[PDB]
């Protein structure tokens, strides 16, 4: 049922993607030469598109210059009847090299009819077969609030060769929600952002299988989901020992000069300093003009959060927080 | 710092085309050089030494 971290590859699912994306191209190149008058076959199809790489879906917000007029040119039967014949008649020669179910799969997906046999079923490998067994019980016992058993499933799952980043860091609540004889959970996120963090460019022309950008890789212009997780969970933990300087120095060392969410938390480090230091326990020489840095660091690092791309902050409320810090400064 | 304060004293480096748009056949056709880079550097940062493998 659940997603399995396997690089499972069969020629039957590889020819039927080599068969379908061929048929999409001839019928879209057909739509080119009707709309004007009115080689891999998959590496060609994705050159039209731009993969999101920060998100599963490229969300295009509406309140911009992305408005569009309605094409009231509806599709009738007489337009849909001959735009699909000649790409089907031009597909006819590789449709015998394929298997007897691929041609039956194709004419099924020539007319809709979304399939029902998923690739996780018919692999029969005995090594991926124990993967799919262990992934489901892993997601079941975390769902069933059972932690000693899920920690035993997950220690066994990661030792099978063939597994991926998918199972690794996402359900690492099993150390975070254990907290009895724990390794604290944050040492594992440090393990993630020390070996998988790469600043390569997202090359986008190769067809990605079994590694997917938005939740397991960390390229340029896309800070990793596990890297910014190790930022927030090591600042919430940094409060809950009352070390802030240990991370305020540590965030300072990467210039993540694209994203804005790491600049808010780099402001939020000093915002916890200017809340903790501004107590003074008197009922006065250096402590007053040290916080005057920490107010100024929150103010400049929040502006560069606004200088980068889209990440809105409640900067009206923070200046209500910061002026309340000033009321004890005076 | 002096480096980021220095990259905005040597600001822009601009060129144009040798190709024309073939616009309206005017003095604006002669007054058109093409399109223009203004390649600039607005930030330089030194990283503390690490190791790559």
């Amino acid at each position: 049922m659940f997603e399995v971290p396997i690089t499972l590859t069969n020629r039957k699912f590889a020819q039927r993607r080599k068969l379908k994306y061929q048929y999409i191209n001839y019928i879209s190149r057909r739509f080119d030469r009707i709309s004007k008058k009115s080689s891999d076959e998959e590496r060609k199809f994705w050159k039209k598109y731009e993969k999101p790489e920060k998100s599963f879906e490229i969300w295009r917000t509406v309140s911009s210059q992305n408005k569009q007029p309605i094409n009231k040119q509806k599709m009738t039967y007489h337009n849909f009847k001959k735009i699909e014949k000649i790409p089907l008649r031009k597909m006819e020669i590789p449709l015998l090299h394929c298997t007897k179910e691929n041609k039956l799969y194709f004419q099924s997906i020539s007319r809709g009819l979304e399939p029902l046999k998923t690739s996780t079923s018919e692999v029969r490998n005995y090594r991926t077969r124990h993967i799919v067994t262990l992934t489901d019980l892993l997601h079941l016992n975390v769902s069933r609030h059972n932690w000693s058993l899920a920690y035993k499933i997950f220690a066994t799952l990661i030792r099978i060769p063939g597994v991926q980043i998918k199972s690794l860091w996402g359900i690492g609540v099993e150390i975070l929600d254990n907290l009895s004889n724990s390794s604290s959970g944050l040492d594992f996120l440090q393990w993630m952002c020390q070996i998988y963090s790469s600043k390569s460019r997202f090359v986008q022309n190769i067809n990605y299988r079994s590694i997917v950008p938005p939740f397991q890789t960390g390229s340029r212009t896309h800070t990793a989901k596990f890297a910014i997780t190790y930022l927030w969970s090591s600042l919430i933990n940094c409060q809950k020992s009352m070390l802030i300087d240990k991370i305020s120095e540590w965030v300072l060392t990467p210039p993540f000069m694209e994203d804005a969410e790491v600049w808010f938390i780099y402001a939020s480090c000093h915002l916890l300093k200017a809340d903790t230091l501004s107590r003074q326990f008197v009922n006065r020489d250096i402590k007053i003009n040290q916080v005057i840095k920490h107010i100024h660091y929150v103010r400049t690092f929040l502006k560069i959060c606004l200088d980068k791309g889209g990440f809105a902050v409640p900067s009206r409320l923070i200046e209500n927080q910061l002026k309340s810090f000033e009321s004890r400064l005076y | 710092g002096l480096l980021n304060l220095g990259v905005k004293d040597i600001g822009e480096k601009v060129i144009f085309d040798g190709k024309p748009l073939n616009s309206e056949d005017e003095i604006s056709n002669s007054g058109y050089l093409g399109n223009k880079l203004s390649v600039s550097v607005e930030q330089v940062s030194i990283a503390k030494p690490m190791s790559n493998d």
